[PDB]
């Protein structure tokens, strides 16, 4: 290991799974659990063959109100659709038996399909998921019905919408979690460019794994931006292993002894007085009646704090059940823990920053909007490196219905679809799991 | 009659338009002509202030060895010197694209929403009309909340504001009239019922930003402005705290989930944002065109409107300044919707298929496309070769190309009632032509023809598209003069012969059936040559707050 | 918790408007009607609206986060989630708006605040919306004439006060009454005019003011002088700038 | 003496500036203010002539109940009420944002080696100056090879043109002094000779294309619509083929290869091409003002020449529109350029730094950071509290956060020579700002204010980069007024105490000291004055070409 | 050493850092690998050219196994040549931002 950190994993009910394992246990680079959720979101479609054919048969392809009066197909593809799935999963296959997965869902009206691992190693990057996945449908869907020559080019528009027109798969009819490369905020920030309302729905709604799925896709992407790389690599994993994983079960327990009457400002007094407990942060100096903490470890101050801010989410978006509050947390949690103490507050002051704008942005006529729909892509939410967006996650997944744009609004088809997956649905049980298996390699 | 070209020849040579052989080099260059005439002058009264060398007939070639021509507007009486149809002296031209890229569209349905479900308030015809008188004295761009607010002169804005409809004609008629469009007036009854039934209960708004602002910055500005706007006024109309967490779904209502923009964004090699000609398909832009409302009757008319929308469009402002620039690309365009050749060829189409099939009871099939295409590209040819004046005229082989192939894509549309194979008959005139004469283009004008046969009905995923979802972007198109404008003809065609109330979006068709914009989309044609003559009015000018 | 360094009163006066346990002076009473008339979210006698269905009639998966988090009163009945917002002098209004965020989120649950120059705002479940209020209202959080509750319109922090001492109000919520010395609120906080105008009492005297004051100003206390709140922001300035550059 | 900004403050109000308390309420709402009235009577007018509500004083809240301010434009003795400054009713800040989006740097260097090397012909001054007759020509729109080409009316265009500049005295002695930007003309001897050993023997040209396309189009049709005019002349002034393979590397290079942009293209979510705003880096923004050749004597006056001409630009035309729209944000950027607020907050820290350790001589550390940017914060902060009017003038935090923390990073500027110290500074103000009267700015004011010590020094892949090279597209800064143009002012300041000819770009320096350009960049605030009264004489115009 | 950073024609008067890098080479290449592999014994690979004045670098695969695309390449090169630099010669954190901008130019501005 490059590090001497060990942690004590827990599970999502707070009890012990693991003692003493290397940080380096639940690095993106060596879990192989992460690996496997970064795989599954790269190769996994959702295919709505209900909204395919309906679509056909109105001709509203290309996008929101557009309708082409004439071109009507009626083709019975919901009827047909274990033959068109099995045809469209001939053609998405590398080999017969390999990872090539094609379910059918919802009596034949969705599809979860994954496309087989081998094109995304001989691939630059991961469009060759919707792209693959599109055309073996649209050619399933043309010889399940022997559809024209003349009539198949709707076929194509019912299925991926106004590309390649439109940048995007405008009107499209399958989805994705990640979006087109060309939408990136900058390099490497594609595992960013996921919806928090995305995650939500995929954990259905529970909230210690929403902030685990939402920190492994958040620090993920640290290591492909290089943020995690050098310098800063030990940053980055105990704030993964401490925000997102529940090291220590220290968020768990800071919720727990401040569930019942607390507030933002008696979780960051708790944190303080664990921090000093640990040995973490120390009286540097004592001024008139204030004490100046000082560390010899700011990556595990940085951790711990970011553990409280966790914590502190939970709490007030808890206590609401509603999860625009979330950005007065992410705010004054840490405003509040500088001059509490003395010390920098998480992220350097980024998660403040990013606060203060996402405040801004969730209250005000200029853009933003509701809280699941933000990502680390967003131009209001990329500026905190991974500390931000995980506690937004948990926010959302414990509001009570307080959103219009909420992820029954946004993400219904990406629900019914990803949530089967495991690891996708339950990622703090898998990665904990994969870290213990591997912690005598590391 | 006479074939319909046959008044202009007349008009631009002396000659009868079928004779061979002319007289050259005797017309004293540049003098010949009026217009350059004004120019050199205005050329050396712009260097003298200046002090900068500027237009000078002496550099490089000297123009005018040939018959300078005057071009007759189709459909009109106009004849004016191709110069008066550049886009940058031709004020009509600025304000139709001035128009499209200050408007958007902004649903109300997600936003009454909003109002029922999470503010718990009510939404009637009278709340949408405090609402509207609220939104137009915002939308110029002045202040309904905070004091020391500074704002916009209101005289700079005039023509800026916001309407509403709805296929609800109940719900339509309590709404002030003075804010809707109204449906059952402006369409004729079977395109409102069609119109009608596709909008069913949902409210929409057309907003339209200031010309002066859309000059000043760029075409992404329109639904942000819009945005901005929509926002102060549901504040201010419905009573809301000014900023509080509910603002924000208007916000993203507004901008995003209920937006619908005139152009999508493009790629970096062509970085544009929204709102930009390359992003707006051919069967919007046919649907912005209005003729389809008023000339339902002659679905030859209604089509190459929609050809003049787009050759003046795309060829001149956007082929020919944002992705080039200079002198640019007035001619490649004018050839489309000039001296009524391209109506000539197109009304021969209409009538073999009109004789043969019947509109729209071809079958759809290549059969189809191989009988209309090769007989109206044969037709157009001819003409060529026929009249040497005409052949003089459309000097360029582009222009021909683009002619004539749009005549027989729009006829074998109109035979089988579906864009595709008007497509498919399109490419193959290029290909008869191309073997016809032993020319086609300019170097690089069939790099989408010879693609072209077999992406038409292609499946595949940047091959693939129906027609009407094609546009500038679409990739093999994004290039080249004398085919974007034609293809929005070819979107419009098999429409027109069915007599569909749209082609693709029945909001943008409505949202442009309005008499309050500044350009008038009944008449593209009739409102260039108005700009030809220098007596259209733009929006936009500055005159109010400079010297007088 | 030591909440905020400095040896002045206006120091002291910040750590005591955070600190939960420092009882806050109450100044005025108001009673529960007037609170919500004041507010203008319901009428007197109208039942709390709701936005989705009370908790126990949803019957939700297990998740041992929401098991362990108690939810506000106004969550479990369903509550729309409603506002109060504050305007404060900059002539020593006694609270001002980061003092306000910051002491919000350390005395109250379930609370999304936001500070901006001109105006602070609360939002919360509405029937605990209306607890916190009648607080914030009869409390030194508040003066009638250098606090203002605007939810619009807010524009006054940062101008010259009028002849009788009160702050600008454009739409005139809160009237001074020359002949009583007493302050009237004869809107509401949107500014709709209110059926029988509220009590607010008398403004604080100028050395009641200085006391209580959390603005640091040249003619009051001055932040320059405060060198050991100076020392410390100049210290997580430098802290936060290392740490960026190299994690030392 | 007086402190700078007590004449302002005493032609706005009836009280000396230090007293309390003032009279609201019976100034007659909007009646107390010309402008108003006026906006009140174009509304009634503008609304009967098209049918339709718009300008309405009864909608929404009665402004007026203060006194509604004059402004100073600093520097000058000119007085206006705000709207005056928006930049809708405001040419010359229109037409400022026009001469930079329509002007693109393009290098002679890679083409004259493609005469020689690939053609085999000479390049000399005389070919040059040949070259430069033939572009001026074609430039605006007008053509040099074809027959029967279509021109742009050159009164339309008559602020299109090409000028070069070079190191080499001798070559620019030789070349027509028309076309040739004089480097030792326009600089003191100092600073040209800087910008002449930057150069070297390297010819650049400097292009503008015409206010009017560049209005109907948008600034990425900049530099296709230079190079198709430069290619033109290219072929014209040195007898090539006219379309032959050599051809495509005079396209290649003066497109891509030897082009400077004013502005990189921008990310999808804000997208836009080149020559935008959000495109141009501080330190381009800097160089472009050209008060650093006038005013070098002052520091303080080149760096807040800068800041003006940043404000309006990325608050007013730039965040207000572009990024937002409707009333928008005059106010927020007249704070840095009005009262001479700023000046004097400038002046103190540039005196205490100038006495303490000398302008440039201070060590470029963290201890230089906090004894200046704290002095000057607790300076300007000072004066808000002293002076009552002043605070009432300044009313919103976030105009008061951007002119303290102007000053104080300015300042520590001043004294490092360098603007990362600079940059430490005026986040440090913020903090201290923020403790000082408990409020800052703006709801999401701060964002970059809270990252902002963190990435002043980072290394980080989307976090470190020296400010020069930082714009409104550096991620932290990409959404919020009161900043941008106050970093172009920190990046001038240490250049600007340095005596530096140039911040960033030497060649974007002197492409704009150019007395042909429409508006003045030597006297930006000037400039904003004179369009303030309605005095300033903007490009651009349709009047030549619509009815009288 | 000449201050031209971030573009064509750029240069920033006053900001010169005179640093023997080519001189330096060897040891920056290997600080710089450290922080690009993942294991000691991977398929990370950094070849010193030209006598130190270019260096050839693979990334491990492993990286792009858990990276949605390819960018992981150059931005965890250029951290990694930015941080060996720093480390070489002590540069200073006033002075740090000028490496980064030698070594990736105007992004994130561009
Ligand atoms: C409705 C919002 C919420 C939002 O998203 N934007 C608003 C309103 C918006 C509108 C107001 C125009 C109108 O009145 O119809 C415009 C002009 C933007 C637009 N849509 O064109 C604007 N703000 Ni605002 N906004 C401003 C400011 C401010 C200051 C004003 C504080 C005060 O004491 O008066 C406060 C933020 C703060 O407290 O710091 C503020 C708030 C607010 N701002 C509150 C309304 C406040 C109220 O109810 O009075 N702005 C300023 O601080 C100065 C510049 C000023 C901008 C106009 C200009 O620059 O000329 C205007 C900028
Ligand atoms: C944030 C994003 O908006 P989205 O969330 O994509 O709709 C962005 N809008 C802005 O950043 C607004 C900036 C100027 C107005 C606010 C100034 C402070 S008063 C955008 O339009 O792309
Ligand atoms: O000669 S070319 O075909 O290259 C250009 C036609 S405008
Ligand atoms: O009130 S906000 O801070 O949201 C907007 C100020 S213009
Ligand atoms: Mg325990
Ligand atoms: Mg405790
Ligand atoms: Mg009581
Ligand atoms: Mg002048
Ligand atoms: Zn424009």
């Amino acid at each position: 290991a490059k590090f001497e950190d060990k942690v004590d994993l827990y599970d999502d009910r707070g009890n012990l799974v693991e003692e003493q394992v290397p940080l380096e246990a639940l690095s993106p680079l060596r879990n192989p659990a992460i690996k496997s959720i970064v795989q599954g979101i790269k190769r996994t479609v959702a295919v709505n063959l209900e909204g395919i054919e309906n679509a056909l048969k109105t001709a509203k392809v290309g996008g929101p109100a557009c309708k082409i009066m004439g071109r009507e197909l009626d083709l019975d593809i919901v009827g047909n659709a274990e033959s068109i799935a099995a045809a469209a999963k001939e053609m998405i296959q590398v080999t017969e038996d390999d990872d090539t997965n094609v379910e059918l869902l919802g009596g034949g009206k969705r599809a979860l399909v994954q496309v087989p691992s081998a094109r995304f190693d001989v691939a630059a990057e991961y469009s060759a998921a919707p792209l693959v996945t599109a055309t073996a449908f649209v050619q399933a869907i043309i010889n399940e019905f022997d559809v024209s020559m003349y009539d198949a080019n709707m076929v194509k528009a019912a299925v991926l919408g106004r590309y390649p027109q439109s940048v995007e798969y405008m009107g499209a009819n399958i989805a994705t979690m990640l979006d087109i490369p060309q939408k990136l905020e900058g390099p490497g920030y594609a595992l960013r460019n996921i919806m928090v309302n995305h995650v939500v729905a995929a954990t259905l709604k529970n909230t210690l794994q929403a902030a685990a799925l939402s920190t492994i896709l958040e620090q993920t992407a640290m290591f492909e931006m290089g943020d995690a790389v050098g310098a800063f690599e030990r940053m980055h994993l105990l704030g993964l292993a401490y925000q997102g994983m529940n090291a220590d079960n220290l968020v768990f327990d800071l919720v727990k002894a401040n569930g019942k009457e607390g507030t933002v400002g008696s979780v960051i007094a708790d944190l303080v007085e664990r921090a000093l407990e640990d040995g973490v942060i120390k009286v540097e100096k004592e001024l008139t009646d204030y004490k100046v903490y000082g560390t010899d470890d700011l990556a595990m101050w940085n951790a711990y704090a970011a553990a409280g801010l966790m914590a502190a989410t939970m709490v007030n978006q808890g206590a609401a059940r509603a999860a625009q509050g979330v950005s007065s947390t992410l705010l004054y949690y840490n405003d509040l823990i500088e001059f509490e103490t003395g010390l920098p507050s998480v992220d350097f002051g980024k998660v403040e920053g990013t606060a203060v704008g996402f405040s801004f942005f969730s209250h005000s006529i200029y853009g933003g909007g509701g809280p699941g729909i933000f990502n680390g892509n967003h131009i209001v939410t990329r500026h905190s490196k991974g500390f931000a967006i995980p506690c937004v996650a948990a926010a959302m997944a414990l509001d009570a219905g307080t959103q219009m744009f909420s992820p029954e609004a946004t993400s219904g088809l990406i629900k019914e679809v990803f949530s089967q997956v495991d690891e996708f649905r339950e990622p703090l049980k898998y990665v904990v799991e994969a870290a213990a298996e591997i912690k005598n390699e590391i | 009659a006479d074939k319909l070209f046959i008044n202009a020849l007349k008009k631009k040579f002396e000659e009868s338009p079928e004779e061979k052989k002319t007289t050259f080099y005797t017309l004293g260059g540049w003098k010949q002509s009026e217009r350059k005439t004004e120019f050199v002058n205005a050329g050396k009264e712009v260097a003298a202030k200046r002090g900068i060398p500027q237009y000078n007939p002496d550099i490089g070639t000297p123009l005018g060895q040939r018959v300078l021509m005057p071009y007759q507007v189709s459909t009109t009486d106009t004849y004016v010197e191709g110069d008066d149809l550049h886009f940058v002296n031709n004020a009509a031209m600025q304000q139709m694209w001035d128009d499209i890229r200050r408007t958007v569209i902004v649903g109300l349905n997600h936003a009454h929403a909003v109002i029922e479900k999470r503010l718990g308030k009510e939404v009637t015809p009278e709340t949408i009309t405090h609402y509207l008188e609220t939104v137009n004295h915002a939308m110029p761009g002045a202040a309904v909340v905070q004091e020391h607010m500074v704002e916009t002169h209101p005289a700079l804005v005039a023509d800026s504001y916001v309407k509403v409809f709805t296929g609800n004609d109940e719900i339509a008629d309590e709404i002030d009239p003075a804010f809707v469009i109204d449906i059952n007036k402006q369409f004729p009854e079977d395109q409102a019922e069609t119109l009608k039934a596709e909008v069913g209960d949902g409210i929409w708004q057309v907003v339209r930003i200031p010309t002066i602002v859309s000059r000043t910055c760029d075409g992404a500005t329109t639904s942000r402005w819009s945005a901005m706007q929509i926002g102060m006024s549901m504040i201010s109309a419905y009573k809301q705290a000014a900023g509080e967490a509910a603002t924000g779904d208007f916000a993203y209502a507004a901008k995003h989930a209920e937006v619908i923009h005139m152009g999508t964004y493009l790629p970096v090699r062509r970085a544009r944002g929204e709102n930009e000609p390359g992003g707006v398909p051919f069967g919007y832009l046919a649907d912005i065109c209005q003729s389809s409302r008023v000339n339902y009757e002659d679905p030859v008319r209604v089509s190459l409107d929609v050809v003049a929308t787009g050759a003046m469009l795309y060829d001149q402002i956007w082929l020919g300044s944002y992705m080039s620039g200079g002198v640019g690309f007035t001619q490649y365009a004018t050839a489309a919707y000039t001296d009524n050749i391209l109506d000539d060829f197109t009304y021969f189409g209409k009538e073999y298929v009109e004789d043969k099939y019947g509109l729209c009871e071809a079958p759809n099939n290549m059969d189809t496309v191989l009988d209309v295409a090769t007989e109206v590209t044969f037709y157009g040819l001819e003409q060529y070769e026929e009249y040497p004046a005409l052949l003089e005229d459309q000097f360029g082989g582009s222009q021909r190309a683009a002619v004539v192939a749009a005549a027989a894509g729009c006829s074998t549309a109109f035979a089988t009632g579906n864009a595709q194979t008007g497509l498919s008959g399109w490419y193959l005139s290029m290909y008869l032509h191309k073997e016809q004469h032993s020319r086609l283009g300019f170097y690089g004008y069939d790099l989408q023809d010879q693609c072209g046969a077999s992406n038409v009905f292609s499946i595949r995923g940047d091959e693939g598209l129906p027609l009407e979802l094609r546009g500038p972007n679409y990739p093999n198109y994004a290039m080249n003069v004398g085919h974007q404008g034609e293809y929005a003809g070819i979107s419009q065609a098999p429409h027109a012969a069915r007599g569909d109330a749209f082609v693709f979006n029945p909001l943008v068709k409505i949202a442009f059936a309005d008499d309050n914009l500044v350009f008038d989309f009944t008449n593209v044609r009739g409102e260039f040559a108005k700009g030809a003559l220098r007596e259209f009015e733009p929006a936009g000018e500055r005159a109010l707050i400079t010297p007088a | 918790a030591q909440y905020y360094p400095g040896t002045t009163k206006v120091a002291q006066n910040r750590r005591n408007f955070c600190n939960p346990e420092y009882e806050l002076e109450k100044l005025r009473e108001i009673s529960d009607e007037d609170v919500v008339k004041i507010l203008g979210h319901r009428a007197p006698g109208e039942e709390y609206p709701s936005v989705h269905p009370p908790l126990e009639e949803m019957d939700e998966p297990e998740d041992a986060i929401r098991e362990m988090v108690e939810p506000i009163d106004g969550a479990k009945a369903g509550d729309r989630v409603r506002y109060i917002q504050f305007t404060d002098s900059m002539y020593f209004a006694p609270a001002q708006p980061y003092v306000r965020s910051r002491a919000y989120l350390c005395r109250y649950r379930g609370a999304d605040a936001g500070t901006l120059s001109g105006r602070q705002i609360i939002e919360t479940r509405e029937r605990d919306l209306e607890k916190i209020s009648k607080e914030l209202l009869e409390t030194e959080f508040f003066d009638p004439a250098r606090s203002g509750v605007r939810g619009k319109s807010v524009h006054g922090h940062s101008l010259r006060l009028d002849e009788d001492g009160m702050m600008f109000d454009m739409l005139r919520r809160q009237i001074y009454n020359k002949d009583t010395g007493r302050v009237e609120m004869v809107k509401n906080q949107i500014g709709d005019e209110l059926d029988e105008p509220v009590d607010l009492g008398e403004p604080l005297d100028e050395e009641t003011l200085m006391e209580k004051t959390t603005i640091y100003r040249v003619d009051g206390e001055a932040y320059r002088d405060d060198v050991e709140a100076v020392e410390i922001m100049q210290r997580i300035h430098v802290l936060r700038s290392q740490g960026g550059f190299n994690l030392e």
